[PDB]
């Protein structure tokens, strides 16, 4: 029997991007 | 014979957020 | 015997946020 | 003997929006 | 018997909007 | 009967980014 | 005895865009 | 007998533009 | 008659942003 | 008898770009 | 003969956002 | 007689740009 | 007599991106 | 044979942005 | 004589980069 | 004579992300 | 004899983030 | 036997923007 190929799952999302300084006081 | 039937691809993830910025030193 | 389909996989996990900002 | 056929996954929701920034404190 | 296939999952809801912003 | 698998429903956006600081007085 | 086929999910619309900012007051 | 198939939805209409800013 | 399942049609765009205020005089 | 197939939606375009802002009045 | 749907083309793209005023003199 | 199948939409085209900007 | 299948679009081309600003003239 | 139609290719990508003025002098 | 189905478009290319800025 | 069946395209990737801005030189 | 079916391919990569800034 | 086309991967994603200057001193 000739069976179908599994699919592959998504891949997971990177990161969020990292904050920077607040206020130059 | 008739043959199996394949599967498509997972989306990827959507990414993480930024994270908010740094507060008074 | 005649074969049987296969399966989609499913979405990735949307990622964690980013670290918070740093201080001075 | 004839298999059924698998159904694909939904697509993931888009994000809320940004709340407005504060008033005058 | 002959089999009888499956259905197709709906995209996710829309999320809520974000909290609004502090004062002072 | 070799049955069709159920597909997943999407899911649901994640919150909007809330809101920074108004003016700086 | 030979099945239906189902049909996929719409795609969601697009968002309205930003309003433009006030003039003077 | 024999069945007949679905037929697939359609994209959902563009939202209308958000309302223009404020005075003073 | 085991006929197919109709999809369901995509859903509306939301509303786009509301402006802010023009100048600080 | 075998039923027809049916097709599936064309995606919607990608919009306009921004015109550059005015020149000295 | 049960013939199959046709497709909808896709939308066109709405306009470019038009550009705000150049430098305050 | 045996059905024959539909075909597929195609995607729209992509907008003009806006108008650019003003001027004083 | 059993019909041919028909293909899908091509998903149409990410845009190129913002160059660089100009330097001192 | 009625044979199965060809799909169309995706479209090329545009132009990016073109970069504006560097400082005011 | 039984058909025989078509094949699937692939993606358009990604766009060239913008011109860089201006002096003065 | 029953033919075969064709797949469809993968999607393009994601792009890299934005370098974080020099430090003082 | 009768066919066999194709496969589909898969996702590319997702970019390597880009150079960090200069000084002076 | 007239046997079915594979599909083509997806295309990797590009660079990511580059940093600009930090501060000016």
């Amino acid at each position: 029997a000739p069976d179908g190929k599994k699919g592959e799952a998504g891949r997971p999302g990177r990161r969020g991007r990292p904050g920077l300084k607040g206020q130059g006081e | 014979g008739i043959p199996g039937m394949p599967g498509l691809p997972g989306a990827p993830g959507k990414d993480g957020y930024d994270g908010l910025p740094g507060p008074k030193g | 015997p005649p074969a049987i389909p296969g399966i989609p996989g499913i979405p990735g996990t949307p990622g964690p946020d980013g670290q918070p900002g740093t201080p001075g």
